[PDB]
């Protein structure tokens, strides 16, 4: 179960994939325009801010982090979160984060 | 003329290449709804002429991680085809992530 996100480089989220509803209870409308950090549980968020910081530092290769994201229910989901920055080479616009998040076991 | 964000759109595709989620940015696009796209294989949609090359972009693909395709054609809804470039990201195998950017219009 995993939906896909974009994000500014900020952390806030910018499209959200539909497949959100089913994986953490949420309308798109209700995550966009979000920083992902106010989902996330306070000993994770820290590193999420640490992880969209670096994910532009690696040159557009796969960051994963971990971390516990409150469903729609106020539970406490583990995630797991791949994102990668694009940029259009034929511009010179701000890159974005591409994210995939899927719930995973923390076993 | 379209600005870039109009021209994008993401995809997500099984490791057997079969489209598993689709922006509906391609509609307006290439003509597909992005519902009729799931369970199909992208190599139903490559031109003849450059199946060839896509084969070899896979390969790289699956032994790099990530690829940037150069220029390919896309079979379009109601016959010919759009040129597209794409970035394609490996979510480690669990699936594809795709980042689509329009080079033309439907010819
Ligand atoms: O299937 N893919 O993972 C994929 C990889 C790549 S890749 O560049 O990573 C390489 F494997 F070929 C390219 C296209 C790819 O799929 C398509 C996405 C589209 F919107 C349309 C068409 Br037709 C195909």
């Amino acid at each position: 179960t995993r939906f896909i996100s974009r994000h500014n480089i900020e952390g806030i989220f910018t499209f959200v994939d539909h497949r959100c509803v089913a994986t953490v209870g949420y309308q798109p409308q209700e995550l966009l325009g979000k920083n992902i950090v106010e989902f996330c549980h306070p000993e994770d968020q820290q590193l999420l801010r640490d992880s969209f910081q670096q994910v532009v530092k690696l040159k557009g290769q796969v960051l994963s982090v971990m971390f516990r994201f409150r469903s729609k229910n106020q539970e406490w989901l583990w995630m797991r979160t791949s994102s990668f920055t694009f940029q259009n080479p034929y511009s010179d616009e701000i890159e974005y984060i591409i994210c995939t998040n899927t719930n995973v076991k923390n076993s | 003329f379209k600005g870039l964000d109009s021209k994008t759109f993401l995809s997500e595709h099984s490791m057997d290449m079969k489209f598993t989620y689709c922006d509906d940015r391609i509609t307006e696009l290439i003509g597909y709804h992005p519902e009729e796209l799931l369970g199909r294989s992208a190599y139903e949609f490559y031109h003849a002429l450059d199946s060839e090359n896509m084969t070899k972009s896979h390969q790289n693909l699956c032994t790099k991680g990530q690829v940037v395709s150069g220029q390919y054609r896309m079979l379009a809804k109601h016959g010919g085809y759009v040129w597209l470039e794409t970035q394609g990201t490996v979510i480690y195998p669990q699936c594809i992530m795709c980042v689509n950017y329009v080079l033309s219009e439907i010819e």
